[PDB]
């Protein structure tokens, strides 16, 4: 029994870093 | 008073409905399956959608899609 796998990461915040 | 929650899934309901008419069902659920392309495929679809479409309607609308990533917390 699991029901995550990957719809649950990269689901919590939008985050974009920007080469600088 | 308000906070940044609605506005995430509000652009994930938009790419998720990939059909066109704002609701998920079987077909659109397997967007997420697709990513891991496991064995859940053509069978976990099923049992899954019965978590989004949770008033007995016959499809799932923007509301309680947001349940889903819910269970991310
Ligand atoms: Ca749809
Ligand atoms: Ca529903």
């Amino acid at each position: 029994t699991q029901k995550i796998f990957d719809l649950r990461g990269k689901f919590k915040r939008p985050t974009l870093r920007r080469v600088r | 008073m308000k906070g940044k929650s609605e506005e995430e899934l509000s652009d994930l309901f938009r790419m998720f409905d990939k059909n066109a008419d704002g609701y998920i069902d079987l077909e659109e659920l397997k967007i997420m399956l697709q990513a891991t392309g496991e064995t859940i495929t053509e069978d976990d679809i099923e049992e899954l959608m019965k978590d989004g479409d949770k008033n007995n309607d016959g499809r799932i609308d923007y509301d309680e899609f947001l349940e889903f990533m819910k269970g991310v917390e």
